[PDB]
RNA sequence: AAACUGCGAAUGGCUCAUUAAAUCAGUUAUGGUUCCUUUGGUCGCUCGUACUUGGAUAACUGUGGUAAUUCUAGAGCUAAUACAUGCCGACGGGCGCUGACCCCCUUCGCGGGGGGGAUGCGUGCAUUUAUCAGUGGUGACUCUAGAUAACCUCGGGCCGAUCGCACGCCGGCGGCGACGACCCAUUCGAACGUCUGCCCUAUCAACUUUCGAUGGUAGUCGCCGUGCCUACCAUGGUGACCACGGGUGACGGGGAAUCAGGGUUCGAUUCCGGAGAGGGAGCCUGAGAAACGGCUACCACAUCCAAGGAAGGCAGCAGGCGCGCAAAUU
RNA sequence: CUCUCGGCCGAAGCGUUUACUUUGAAAAAA
């Protein structure tokens, strides 16, 4: 997977990739190193994080954001823009003149890293707050759980 | 609003300072410094208001202008200085020393200590930093940052300074069957025997805490203050010695001083 | 003047948003500093805070950094010859951050012969004017000259960096704010960056 | 030297002002014929332009160089420099005193 | 005061040191 | 007295026009920023005329101009914690690099190994970039500290050319204070965000996107996170769970009237938050205004005028007019 | 609820997730 496809250069930033090698040791390519970090809260970090090759400077653990604040869960609604999508987040509102409550729902666009695949249409997502990363997306999706049915 | 607010609504004020409603519109709107404005008492209200050695506030200024108030051994002149939880004011031209210590109703009491006691004073820490070629540093509830610190102490912990110097002597840890006192929220005031505390991460730590009559309260982690080590406290504690009596215990107490009175 | 605020913005849903209060001071904007090439010509901005922003206008020399060697020379910017973001940036010689740009590399070269006692990027004429063979090759001591001969066997450019020291001129990849700092820092490009924007410059073109 | 004057109504002239009327500048702290009543205020004032022409009423010169007779009430008197030196290397410097 | 807080530090961290190594010492004994 | 300098004038007071997920309320975040002041830390850590530096200007003294203003000009002096300039000292070195040379060792020897070293460049904390290793910390730093190569803006960063009171000791050293200061922390905040919550209306059912609408990459600007703005891409984003549009005799809360229980209505109004200073817009200074008892314009009103010009902003306290059913003392 | 760690307990998960109910904390003064 080329993941050189914009006008600029896309690298790990901490990552240092033109440390001097003599040909004694030019067994191929130096299988250059991999930046991760490990986000806190008890969520473990992808395996396609650690040994994939995707820049994502938004990604929360290869990526340059901090998860802090409410940690929420959503429904993937829909999937068409680049590396972020559209979660439904259902809940009733209670109305106290009659005691009962009514369906209530809003949308919220998440990023979503390269390191969440086959994300389909109908699964669990939680997600995490971080800092505006956008206009409008202020949570991460920190981990994925598949849907009732799943193959 | 540009700019910061320089005045304070007497019906905004505090309410430990248990301001009245008819003597102005005005408080007297805490000076900045080592305590935080809603957790302070300031100079003129206790000089006034609780001391009674003034009536009004041009005779709090013309006490202080003749440099007799020290608060924690250094002279202070500002009238709306803000003196806070373990703050020591002594005034030497009548001879006591205070120490402001919160009282089981959430308000600080007029606490008359010891000239032996009013040598010192305890701090929490509230963060360590290492900084300038590998200093550590430590910085108190009291806004002093002071280097070099036993590597032992570590945050949420106590330390007891001399104030004439302003080192550290020793410290108390902060662990389980320790001594403390509540310096915030529904139990503010109250004294008892740390029992557990529980980590939420990324949220406020819950700490429990036990009375010397048996009863339970729950606090913040940030509202927990190490007073001594074990079941000793190492200040002089108020009159009512730190647990809450509840409306009826207090009402059959009063009833028998009155009835015990005459 | 120039505003920053999101309130001038539409809603996420569509709709527009009547403005509640008029233009705040800290929400203003300033012009660019549509940075130059040419002696040095910098302005200094009051900011928020009292604090001081330098607001670089005309710059030729920056400090620019071999991470393979860990050799930082102060150099003279020359060109500007790539842009990520906009084509105009490179017609008019805008230095901006993650600018390509083409520095000398005199400094570097002399740094490389005085540290390896290799030459780099020579013609094969031979001249070695005086100062310069006494570098190169000199007389040491036994410790001395076994020394620099440890260090002949880890010294390899690779093939590009040859070329462009040959040419006189290292391109390099700028890694601070003009506009913000008053200062054209970076690093010199090398390696699989170095040959990406090779690519990209060559199908610019 | 022509060292300034005021035109027909009052209003000064300015020295960098290659006019021969009235214009309307922006003037703030560190120029003439303005003195700011608050930091930082700057305001729109009327100067006369700084060439001189008939429509002036007053017009200040100075003595730069003395001829070989004397104005009655010009240059036969003296004052007596009143208020002299006050910083110690001022009065070193007029009496050419030395170190000790 | 530089100097002499720095000295005074310099012996308590070689004190707490020493202590830190002998636990660690007790604890690979067992 | 005056005048220069410094500080404040960004609080307070008034009013409720605008404003319909906006304001505001509760809850969280800044590990994404700024912060005068108070409080504590730091302030011989830097190897490079001082027993004290320079030029002005005001007050003041004198000549004035204009019908007119808290308008100002020319001339003659003279100050600083205003403007600038600029050392000594600690200072002996240490530490990186350099490496003329010298010594020991082994090896016949070569050669290898280990030392001492003259001469040169650099050096502290802030700034900008790159690289290396992994004191203290966090749920989580690309955090803190450390090491290295450099940089360090003429529109410059710190490294005291300041004042007062007591006076002393041994020929030099000094005790209390006050001002000032880079940086860190603290206090007072502020500013953006997270989650949930608002009246009527479908005779408003589709809206946004060609002039950013939704997202991606790189940047610009900003105190910072962000379509905040730009270039290039992708075609997204919201909606019968009421989007979008319209209305409100809508500033939002704490609260008020009534009330068996449930409710209905009110909240311009003294506390908290917001907004505005006739209407828009743009700025200076400042830590903090897009400030109006600051300034610059245009629009609407309107004052003095010698007709050339000058000066305005009571939704501050009184008070007047007008409007009205409707509201107090210059 | 149990298998592991530290001094029978303190720790660790996770029992699918909740709604609900009870408690505790935090919640301006008026
Ligand atoms: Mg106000
Ligand atoms: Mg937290
Ligand atoms: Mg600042
Ligand atoms: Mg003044
Ligand atoms: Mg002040
Ligand atoms: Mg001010
Ligand atoms: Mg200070
Ligand atoms: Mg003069
Ligand atoms: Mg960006
Ligand atoms: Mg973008
Ligand atoms: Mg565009
Ligand atoms: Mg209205
Ligand atoms: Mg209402
Ligand atoms: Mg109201
Ligand atoms: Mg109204
Ligand atoms: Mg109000
Ligand atoms: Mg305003
Ligand atoms: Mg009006
Ligand atoms: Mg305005
Ligand atoms: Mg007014
Ligand atoms: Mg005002
Ligand atoms: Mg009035
Ligand atoms: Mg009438
Ligand atoms: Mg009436
Ligand atoms: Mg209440």
């Amino acid at each position: 997977a080329d993941i050189q496809t914009e006008r600029a250069y896309q690298k790990q930033p901490t990552i240092f990739q033109n440390k001097k090698r003599v040909l004694l040791g030019e067994t191929g390519k130096e299988k250059l190193p991999r930046y991760y970090k490990n986000i806190g809260l008890g969520f473990k970090t992808p395996k396609e994080a650690i040994e994939g090759t995707y820049i994502d400077k938004k990604c929360p653990f290869t990526g340059n954001v901090s998860i802090r604040g409410r940690i929420l869960s959503g429904v993937v609604t829909k999937m068409k823009m680049q590396r972020t999508i559209v979660i439904r987040r259902d809940y009733l509102h209670y109305i106290r003149k009659y005691n009962r409550f009514e369906k209530r729902h809003k949308n919220m666009s998440v990023h979503l890293s390269p390191c969440f695949r086959d994300v389909q249409i109908g699964d669990i997502v939680t997600v995490g707050e971080c800092r505006p990363l956008s206009k409008t997306v202020r949570f991460n999706v920190l981990k994925v759980t598949k849907a009732a049915g799943t193959k | 609003a540009r700019g910061p607010k320089k005045h304070l609504k007497r019906v905004a004020a505090p309410k430990h300072w248990m301001l009245d409603k008819l003597t102005g519109v005005f408080a007297p709107r805490p000076s900045t410094g080592p305590h935080k404005l809603r957790e302070c008492l300031p100079l003129i209200i206790f000089l006034r208001n609780r001391l009674k050695y003034a009536l009004t506030g041009d005779e709090v200024k013309k006490i202080c202008m003749q440099r007799f108030i020290k608060i924690d051994g250094k002279v202070r002149t500002d009238i709306t200085y803000p003196a806070g939880f373990m703050d020591v004011i002594s005034i030497d031209k009548t001879g006591e020393n205070f120490r402001l210590i919160y009282d089981t109703k959430g308000r600080f009491a007029v606490h008359r200590i010891t000239p032996e006691e009013a040598k010192y004073k305890l701090c929490k820490v509230r963060k360590i930093f290492v900084g300038t070629k590998g200093i550590p540093h430590l910085v108190t509830h009291d806004a002093r940052t002071i280097r070099y610190p036993d590597p032992l102490i570590k945050v949420n912990d106590t330390i007891q300074i001399d104030l004439e110097t302003g080192k550290i002597t020793d410290f108390i840890k902060f662990d389980t069957g320790n001594l403390c006192m509540v310096t915030g929220g529904a139990n503010l005031g109250r004294i008892g025997v740390i029992t557990n505390r529980e980590r939420h991460p990324g949220s406020f730590d819950v700490v429990h805490v036990k009375d010397a009559n048996g009863n339970s309260f729950a606090t913040r982690l940030s509202n927990i203050f190490v007073i001594g080590k074990g079941n000793k406290p190492w200040i002089s504690l108020p009159r009512g010695k730190g647990i809450r009596l509840t409306i009826a215990e207090e009402r059959d107490k009063r009833l028998a001083a009155k009835q015990s009175s005459g | 003047g120039i505003s920053r605020d999101n309130w001038h913005k539409r809603r996420k849903t569509g709709g527009k948003r009547k403005p509640y209060h008029k233009k705040r001071k800290y929400e203003l904007g300033r012009p660019a500093a549509n940075t130059k090439i040419g002696p040095r010509r910098i302005h200094t901005v009051r900011v928020r805070g009292g604090n001081k922003k330098y607001r670089a206008l005309r710059l030729d020399v920056g400090n620019f950094s071999w991470g393979s060697e860990c050799c930082t020379r102060k150099t003279r910017i020359i060109d500007v010859v790539y842009n990520a973001s906009n084509n105009e940036l490179v017609r008019t010689k805008t230095l901006v951050k993650n600018c390509i740009v083409l520095i000398d590399s005199t400094p570097y070269r002399q740094w490389y012969e005085s540290h390896y006692a290799l030459p780099l990027g020579r013609k094969k004429g031979a001249k070695l004017t005086p100062e310069e063979e006494e570098i190169l090759n000199k007389k040491r001591s036994k410790k001395i000259q076994k020394k620099y001969d440890e260090r002949k066997k880890n010294a390899k450019i690779s093939s590009l960096l040859e070329e462009q020291f040959q040419q006189g001129k290292l391109l390099a990849c700028i890694a601070s704010r003009p506009g913000q700092c008053g200062r054209a820092d970076g690093y010199v490009l090398e390696g699989k960056e170095l040959e990406f924007y090779l690519r990209k410059i060559k199908a610019r073109k | 030297r022509i060292s300034g004057g005021n035109d027909k109504q009052g209003f000064p002239m300015k020295q960098g002002v290659l006019t021969h009327g009235r214009v309307r500048l922006l003037l703030s702290k560190g120029h003439s014929c303005y003195r700011p009543r608050r930091t930082g205020e700057r305001k729109r004032k009327s100067v006369r332009g700084c060439i001189v022409d008939a429509n002036l009423s007053v017009l200040n010169l100075v003595i730069v160089k003395k001829g070989e007779k004397d104005i009655p009430g010009l240059t036969d008197t003296t004052v007596p420099r009143r208020l002299g030196p006050k910083r110690a290397s001022r009065i070193r410097k007029l009496f050419n005193l030395s170190k000790e | 005061k530089n100097k002499e807080e720095a000295a005074e530090y310099a012996k308590l961290l070689a004190k707490r040191m020493k202590e830190a190594r002998e636990k660690r010492q007790e604890q690979i004994a067992k």
